[PDB]
C-alpha cells in the first residue's frame, strides 16, 4: 500500500556499503537502515541522501523508486526501513542502477514481500510429503550418507554441482568454504560448476596462450578507439559498464582524456563492432548514440566465429597491420598460426555470410595504423556467444591470435577480455582429479549416491536439460519409494534405507539454496542459505575490483552463509569419524572452526601463497593477505583492483589497473603463444539438428530478468511483463505459422520439447529465433544438445528445432507488451 | 492528523471530444513542475476513459532518472533519451525494455459525460524525483 | 640557442590577431604542458610539418623568439608557440618582425615581460 | 631531437585513500628519489584531486640533499642539515634557509574516472642529479 | 627546469671569493664553451662527482641558480658554474643562499643582470 510516496532516510541513518548482488559490473550501492517509525525531512540537510525534496528534482539527481525501499523484520522482532540506492561516487557506475540492481531492496528478505518464500529452515521430503526438520537431523542424514558413501564407494560416489562465481551465492568466503569441503575434505572429483557440466574453465585457450581473461580496467573502454563486442549483448547483460564507460567514449566525452594521455596520437571518433548473428538492443542503442556510420554489426552465420577471426587475422597479416616488433620480442608460434589459420576474405565471407567490404572495414577501423603512426587502441570484449559457441577452445584460439598479432593486450584502451556474467570471487584448493568428467552424463547413466545442487539450478540451466530432469526425477522417485516403507526408523536406519535405494538406481538429492525452486520437484533435502546484506561478502567485478558487501540485517530463520553451511557439514563429518574411531578420516575434516564468514576469508583468500599454506588457487593471488575486511571498508565501493601491490595506513590498498603492460605473459617463457584454429564447420550432433529442423534456437538474456528468475518469479511486475519465457521470431515466419504476440508455441527437436510465448521481432532473421534462457515457465535448455568441446564446454548457442502453435493466450494479449525492445 | 491520502488537486485538462486520435496533449499535474501527456489511443484499452474508453494520461518523467520522455506516435510508447527505457502507453506504462523499476505513472482522469470534461484527479505510481506526488 | 620544443599533435590551439599594426595578421597560439613535446614526424606535431629533414623555403615561420614558457596563476608551466596562420586571408602565413616576437612579449616572470605591472 | 626528459608514469594511490594532513611516501622517478604526497585539507593553487588540495614533493633538500621531514602542524618540510624550511602550501617556497631552489614539485595526474593519482613529471631539479631522470 | 649542463673535465677553473658577506666563503668558477658539456662519470666532469646515480647528502651544492650562460665581448657564449670550494677552510664547501646565487647575478643580456649599467 501507498504507491505515491516514499519514507526518506533520516540525516543520521545508518549507511553501509553493498555491491550489487547480480552481474559482473559490480555497481556500488549504499544501504540506508533506520527504525520504521522515523523518517527524514525533505530539506537536503535533514535527510541522508542530501537531496532537496521540497521541490521537484532535476534529471539525474537520484535513482529512487518504491522498489528500492523495504521494511525488514529482524530476529529481535523490530522493524526497520531500508533503502538500497546506487553510489554516485563509485567509479564503476557513477550512481547508475540497472533494473536488476534497482530491485535489491524488494528482493531483501521480509515476511510479507517478494522474499516471503525464502528457505528459513531445513526442508525434508519424508517419502511422500514436505516437512520441516532440524539442522542436526539434516546433518545427521546428509553427513551420514556422505560418510556411508565414502566408507563403501570412496569419494567417487559423492556428487556436487556448485557455484564457482562471485557476488550473491558466490564470493571468496563461499567458494573457499565449498571448495575446501569438496576437494580437501571429502576429496570428490565428481564436481561440476553452476554453468557448465565438468570442473573446467570458460577460458582454457586464452589462459594457455598466457592471457587471463580479465586483463584490463573499465577505464580502458573509455580510452579505446574501437570496441569489439563479440557474442555479447552488453546493454542488457553488463548494463552499467556499457552505459557508464562505453557510451561516454562513443559520445566524445573521453576524447580529451585520451589526448592528455597520448599528446602525439590521433583519436578519431570512437567506433564499435558487434559480432553477433542477432540484431540486439545493444546494436540498436549503439546506432542511436553513435550513428549508423560508427557501428558495424557483423551479423555472422551462427557458429562461424572461428572463420571470422581467421579471415581477419589472415588479412591484417597480409596488409602488414600487425606489430612486428611486439611479435618478435613477446610471442611464440606466429608463423605457424599464419599457416594453419589462413583464410581468404572470399572464403571468410562465404562461411560467415558477411560481405567482403564489411570484413575489410572492420579491419580498417581496428588495425590499420592511424595517421599519427600508432595502431588503433581496440578493446576486444567477448562473452557467451563465443564462450558457449561453436568450439569454445578453437574460437578463443582464433580471436587471441588476432589480438596478439595486433598488440591489443597490454596497451591502454585495449584488452581481449571477458565481459563476465556473475561477479568473480574464486579461492579454492586445486581440483583433486586427473580427468574432466561430464557430470550430467554420469548422473543420467545412474552414477553417484548423493548429488548436491549448491547455489545453482541445473533443471533450468543444464545443456540437454530435459535428459537431466528425466533421469534425476526418476532416480529421486526410487529413493522416495524406498523411504516410505520406513516407520519409526532412526536417522542411521534411514541412511541405510536410502543408501540401499541408491544401489538400485536411486539418487539422494540435496539443494542448498535461497528458495525451493524447481529442484524441489526432485530434492529430498533443502538447506537455507543467506545472501549479501544478511552476511558479509567479498567479490570482484570485470576489472578485478574487490569490494566488501557489508551485513546489515538478519537472514530469514536459520538461513546461513554458504561457507558456514560447508563448515557445518565438515564438522558433522568430523564428529562421525571421531565417534567411529577413525582418526585419519576425521583429520581430513579439520580446519572448519569458523564462527563467521570473515573466518573463511582469513582461511582462504588471505592464506593464498603464504608460508605453511596448502595449494590454493585464488584470484587475489599471493598478496591477498594484504586485503582485510577493515581495509575494504575504508576503500568504499571503489575497493582495489587485484592484484594488490602495496598497503600502508596512509596510502590504503594500491592495486593493478591493467595486466601485461610490460609484455610478460602467464606462460613458461613469459611470451604470449599463438595457437592453430581449424575451421571444421558445426559439430555433427548440432549439424544433424540443423539438417532435420527449421529454426536456429538462439538463446540468452533479457535485460529485466536475472538468471533463473529465483527472485523475479515472486515479483508481480516482472510476472505481468514476462509471465512466460518468450521466443523472438521473424514476422514472416510468424505469418507462415499463423502466430502473433502472446500465442504459445512448442519448440522441439530430438533432444527435447519446451514452450514459449511468441514475441514477433522485425530484426530477427528468417529461420532464426531467440528464446529467453533459464526461465521458470518454459525452460529453453530442453532443446540444447549434449555436445561439448574438448574441455567439456557446451555449445549452448548451437541448436536447431521446429515450432508448433499451441494456441492463443488471450490474457497474454491483454497484459503483455509485444512492442519492440530495440530502441530507435 | 488522520489522513492517509495525499491532497490531489482537481485540474481540468480538456473536453474529450477535442482530442484527436494519437495526437498527445500536454499539461501539468499535480503542479507546474510535473509534465504530463493525455492521448486518445483510438481503440479501447483497460482503464481508458472518454466516449471510446481510449484516453490515457501519464507523467512523462522517466521513472529511472527523470528525463522528460517523448511520446512516439508510431509505436504509442514514451521513450527516454537517458538510458533508453521505453514505456507502453497501451499497457498502463509497462516498461517494454529499460533500466526503470517502476511503470510510467498514470494520471487518473475523471470523464464527465454531462460536460464532456476530462479532469486530472490523482496519480497511480510515484512521479520521479519526488518524496510524494503532491509537494 | 639551437633547438625548439615542438607543439604536440593534440596541443591546444587558439586564435590571436597580432597585437600591433593595422594589418591585423592572423596567428595561432599553441599551448601545452612544459614537459610534453611533439614528434618531428608531421602527423606527430601540431604544425603538421616534417622536421625529420630540412624544410624548404616558405614552409614555416618559426624561431625561438616565437616560443615561450608561461607560469600560470596555478603555478603550472606551459610551452607557448605564437605563429602566423597560413590560411588567414590577411597575411597568408606571413609574420612581420614585430608580430613574430609576440611569444617573447607575453608575460613570464623571467623573460622580456618580467617588469610588467603586477 | 627530444627536448624533454622521459618521465615514467607511476601510480601513487587513489585520491580518496589519502587522509587530510597524513603524508604518503613513494619514490619517483626512481627508487633513489624519495617523495611525499599529502592532502592539505584546503584547496591550494595547482592542488589535485576532488578538493584540489593534494600536493606532492621531492623531499631531498635542494641545499645539500638531506631528506627533509614533513611537519604536520605547520605543513612544511624541514631540513635537519642547515635548517632550510619549505612551504608545502606555496609550491615549495623557501620560508627561510640556505637553498637557492624551491622544493621540487611532483606533478600528479588526477583521473576522475578511476580516482588514481599518477606521478608524471617533476617541476624543479631534484638534489644531487644532473637530470631528474637518471 | 629539470637538468644541468655539467662542466667538462678540462673546463677552465678560477677562484672566486663570495661577492657578499664578511665570511668570504671560497668558490670555484667553471667556464666552458656553451656547446660542450661534461659526462656523468666522475672522471669525465670537472666536479669529480658521479652523476650516473643519485648523490648522497653533502656531496654537492648544485642548482640551476648556480649556473648561467654568459655572452662575452667577442660575441661567444660560455657556460659558467659558480660553486663552493670543499677544501676551503672558511666554508668547507658550504654556500649560503646569497652566495649560491652568484652565477645568476653574473651579467648576461637576458638574465637577472639584464639591467646592468653598460
Ligand atoms: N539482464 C541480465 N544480465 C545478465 C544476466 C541475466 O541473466 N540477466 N546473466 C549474467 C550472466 S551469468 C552471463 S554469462 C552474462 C552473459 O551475457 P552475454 O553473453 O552478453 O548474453 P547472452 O544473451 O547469453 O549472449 C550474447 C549474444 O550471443 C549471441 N550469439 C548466439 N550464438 C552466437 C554465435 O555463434 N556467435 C556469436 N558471436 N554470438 C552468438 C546472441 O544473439 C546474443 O545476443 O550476462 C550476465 N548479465
Ligand atoms: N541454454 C542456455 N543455458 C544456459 C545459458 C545460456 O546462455 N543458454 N547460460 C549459462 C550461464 S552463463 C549460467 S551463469 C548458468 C546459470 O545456471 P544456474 O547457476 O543454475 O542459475 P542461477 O539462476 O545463477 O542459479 C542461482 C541459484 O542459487 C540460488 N541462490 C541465490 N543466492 C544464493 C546464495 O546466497 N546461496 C545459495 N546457496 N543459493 C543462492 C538461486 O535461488 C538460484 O536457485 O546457466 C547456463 N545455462
Ligand atoms: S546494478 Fe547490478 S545488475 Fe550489473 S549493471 Fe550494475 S552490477
Ligand atoms: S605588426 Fe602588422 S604586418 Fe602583421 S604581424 Fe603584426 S599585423
Ligand atoms: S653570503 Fe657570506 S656565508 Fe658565505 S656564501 Fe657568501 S660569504
Ligand atoms: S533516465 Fe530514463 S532511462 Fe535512465
Ligand atoms: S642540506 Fe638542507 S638546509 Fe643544508
Ligand atoms: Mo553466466
Ligand atoms: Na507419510
Ligand atoms: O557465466
Amino acid at each position: 500500500a501507498a504507491n505515491d510516496r516514499i519514507t526518506l532516510p533520516p540525516a543520521n541513518a545508518q549507511r553501509t556499503n553493498m555491491t550489487c548482488h547480480f552481474c559482473i559490473v559490480g555497481c556500488g550501492y549504499h544501504v540506508y537502515k533506520w527504525p520504521e517509525l522515523q523518517e527524514g525531512g525533505r530539506a537536503p540537510e535533514q535527510n541522508a541522501l542530501g537531496l532537496d525534496f521540497r521541490k521537484q528534482l532535476p534529471p539525474l539527481a537520484v535513482t529512487l523508486t518504491p522498489a528500492m525501499t523495504n521494511v525488514v523484520t529482524e530476529h529481535n522482532g523490530r522493524r526497520y526501513n531500508i533503502m538500497v540506492v546506487p553510489d554516485k561516487a563509485c567509479v564503476v557506475n557513477s550512481g547508475l542502477s540497472s533494473t536488476r540492481g534497482g530491485k535489491m531492496a524488494s528482493y531483501m528478505y521480509t515476511p510479507t514481500g517478494d522474499g516471503k518464500q525464502r528457505l528459513k529452515a531445513p526442508r525434508l521430503y519424508a517419502a511422500d510429503q514436505w516437512v520441516d526438520t532440524t539442522w542436526d537431523h539434516a546433518m545427521a542424514l546428509y553427513a551420514g550418507l556422505i560418510k556411508k558413501t565414502l566408507d563403501k564407494d570412496g569419494p567417487q560416489g559423492v556428487f556436487f554441482s556448485c557455484f564457482d562465481h562471485g557476488g550473491a551465492g558466490g564470493g571468496f568466503e563461499n567458494t573457499w568454504g565449498t571448495g575446501k569441503l569438496m576437494f580437501s575434505a571429502i576429496q570428490t572429483p565428481m564436481v561440476r560448476i553452476h554453468n557448465r557440466p565438468a570442473y573446467n574453465s570458460e577460458c582454457h585457450a586464452t589462459r594457455e596462450m598466457g592471457i587471463g581473461e580479465l586483463n584490463n580496467a573499465y577505464e580502458d573502454a573509455q580510452l579505446a578507439d574501437v570496441i569489439w563486442s563479440i557474442g555479447n549483448n552488453p546493454y542488457e547483460s553488463q548494463t552499467n559498464y556499457f552505459l557508464n564507460h562505453w557510451l561516454p567514449n562513443l559520445q566524445g566525452a573521453t576524447t580529451s582524456k585520451k589526448k592528455e594521455r597520448f599528446p602525439n596520437e590521433n583519436f578519431p571518433q570512437a567506433r564499435i563492432i558487434f559480432v553477433d548473428p542477432r540484431e540486439t538492443p545493444s546494436v540498436a542503442i549503439a546506432r542511436h548514440v553513435a550513428g549508423n556510420d560508427r557501428v558495424l554489426h557483423l551479423a555472422i552465420e551462427p557458429g562461424t566465429d572461428t572463420a571470422l577471426f581467421n579471415g581477419l587475422f589472415t588479412y591484417v597479416v597480409e596488409q602488414g597491420w600487425i606489430d612486428k616488433p611486439f611479435i618478435e620480442a613477446h610471442t611464440k608460434g606466429f608463423d605457424d598460426a599464419v599457416k594453419t589459420n589462413r583464410l581468404s576474405l572470399d572464403e571468410c565471407s562465404n562461411i560467415t555470410g558477411v560481405p567482403v567490404d564489411m570484413l575489410k572495414r572492420a579491419a580498417e577501423w581496428s588495425y590499420k595504423p592511424k595517421a599519427s603512426g600508432q595502431a588503433p587502441r581496440t578493446m576486444h570484449a567477448y562473452e557467451k556467444g563465443i564462450i558457449w559457441g561453436n568450439d569454445n577452445y578453437v574460437i578463443q584460439s582464433a580471436l587471441l591470435d588476432l589480438v596478439i598479432a595486433t598488440h591489443n593486450v597490454g596497451r591502454r584502451g585495449t584488452g581481449c577480455v571477458r565481459m563476465g556474467g556473475h561477479q568473480e570471487g574464486y579461492t579454492r584448493p586445486p581440483y583433486p582429479g586427473d580427468k574432466k568428467i561430464y557430470i550430467d552424463q554420469e548422473l543420467i547413466k545412474g552414477k553417484g549416491r548423493i548429488m548436491t545442487w549448491w547455489g545453482c539450478n541445473n533443471f533450468q540451466t543444464s545443456n540437454n536439460a530435459q535428459a537431466l530432469r528425466e533421469a534425476i526425477l526418476q532416480r529421486s522417485a526410487i529413493v522416495k519409494q524406498a523411504m516410505q516403507k520406513a516407520r519409526g526408523a532412526t536417522t542411521e536406519e534411514m541412511v541405510d534405507v536410502i543408501y540401499e535405494a541408491t544401489q538400485n538406481g536411486g539418487l539422494f538429492v540435496t539443494s542448498i539454496n535461497l528458495y525451493p525452486t524447481k529442484l524441489a520437484e526432485a530434492a529430498h533435502l533443502m538447506l537455507p542459505a543467506a545472501h549479501p546484506g544478511e552476511m558479509n561478502l567479498t567479490s570482484m567485478n570485470g576489472e578485478r575490483r574487490i569490494r566488501l558487501s557489508e551485513k546489515f540485517m538478519d537472514p530469514p530463520g536459520t538461513a546461513m552463509a554458504d561457507c558456514l553451511i560447508a563448515a557445518r557439514i565438515a564438522n558433522a563429518l568430523r564428529d562421525m569419524y571421531q565417534k567411529d574411531g577413525k582418526a585419519e578420516m576425521a583429520a581430513q575434516f579439520e580446519g572448519f572452526d569458523w564462527k563467521t564468514e570473515e573466518d573463511a576469508f582469513n582461511d582462504g583468500f588471505r592464506r593464498a601463497g603464504q608460508p605453511g599454506a596448502p595449494a590454493i588457487d585464488s584470484q587475489g593471488g599471493s598478496t591477498g593477505h594484504l586485503v582485510t575486511y577493515d581495509r575494504l571498508r575504508k576503500s568504499g565501493n571503489n575497493g582495489v583492483q587485484l592484484p594488490v601491490v602495496s598497503w600502508d595506513e596512509s596510502k590504503g590498498l594500491v592495486g593493478t589497473e591493467m595486466l601485461y603492460t610490460e609484455g610478460k605473459f602467464d606462460t613458461d617463457d613469459g611470451k604470449a603463444h599463438f595457437k592453430p584454429a581449424p575451421w571444421n564447420g558445426l559439430p555433427a550432433t548440432v549439424q544433424q539438428q540443423k539438417d532435420k529442423y527449421r529454426f536456429w534456437l538462439n538463446n540468452g538474456r533479457n535485460n529485466e530478468v536475472w538468471q533463473t528468475a529465483y527472485h523475479d518469479q515472486y515479483n508481480s511486475l516482472m510476472q505481468e511483463r514476462y509471465p512466460m519465457a518468450y521466443i523472438e521470431m521473424n514476422p514472416d515466419d510468424c505469418k507462415q505459422l499463423d502466430v502473433t504476440g502472446g500465442d504459445i508455441v512448442e519448440v522441439y527437436n530430438d533432444f527435447g520439447s519446451t514452450f514459449a510465448m511468441v514475441y514477433p521481432v522485425a530484426e530477427i532473421k528468417r529461420g532464426q529465433t531467440f528464446m529467453l534462457f533459464g526461465y521458470v515457465n518454459g525452460i529453453q535448455g530442453d532443446v540444447t544438445t549434449d555436445w561439448t568441446d574438448r574441455n567439456i564446454i557446451p555449445y549452448y548457442k548451437g541448436t536447431w528445432g521446429d515450432i508448433r502453435k499451441v494456441g492463443s493466450m488471450e490474457e497474454f494479449k491483454r497484459t503483455v507488451s509485444f512492442k519492440s525492445r530495440r530502441f530507435a | 492528523a488522520g489522513r492517509t491520502t495525499l491532497q490531489y488537486p482537481a485540474t481540468q485538462v480538456s473536453v474529450a471530444k477535442n482530442l484527436k486520435a494519437n495526437e498527445p496533449v500536454s499539461f501539468t499535474y499535480p503542479d507546474t513542475s510535473s509534465p504530463c501527456v493525455a492521448v486518445k489511443l483510438g481503440s479501447p484499452v483497460p482503464g481508458g476513459v472518454g466516449p471510446n474508453n481510449d484516453i490515457v494520461a501519464y507523467s512523462v518523467l522517466c521513472t529511472h532518472m527523470g528525463f522528460p520522455t517523448s511520446y512516439d506516435k508510431s509505436s504509442k510508447t514514451f521513450k527516454c533519451p537517458g538510458h533508453f527505457t521505453e514505456f507502453d502507453a497501451e499497457k498502463a506504462g509497462q516498461m517494454i525494455c529499460g533500466q526503470a523499476t517502476e511503470n510510467l505513472p498514470r494520471v487518473l482522469l475523471r470523464y464527465d459525460e454531462a460536460s464532456d470534461a476530462l479532469t486530472a484527479v490523482g496519480v497511480d505510481g510515484l512521479i520521479y524525483g519526488r518524496q510524494a506526488n503532491v509537494i | 640557442n639551437d633547438r625548439i620544443t615542438l607543439p604536440p599533435a593534440n596541443a591546444q590551439r587558439t586564435n590571436m590577431t597580432c597585437h600591433f599594426c593595422i594589418v591585423g595578421c592572423g596567428y595561432h597560439v599553441y599551448k601545452w604542458p612544459e614537459l610534453q613535446e611533439g614528434g618531428r614526424a608531421p602527423e606527430q606535431n601540431a604544425l603538421g610539418l616534417d622536421f625529420r629533414k630540412q624544410l624548404p623555403p616558405l614552409a614555416v615561420t618559426l624561431t625561438p623568439a616565437m616560443t615561450n614558457v608561461v607560469t600560470e596563476h596555478n603555478g603550472r608551466r606551459y610551452n607557448i608557440m605564437v605563429v602566423p596562420d597560413k590560411a588567414c586571408v590577411v597575411n597568408s602565413g606571413l609574420s612581420s618582425t614585430r608580430g613574430g616576437k609576440m611569444a617573447s612579449y607575453m608575460y613570464t616572470p623571467t623573460g622580456d615581460g618580467k617588469q610588467r605591472l603586477k
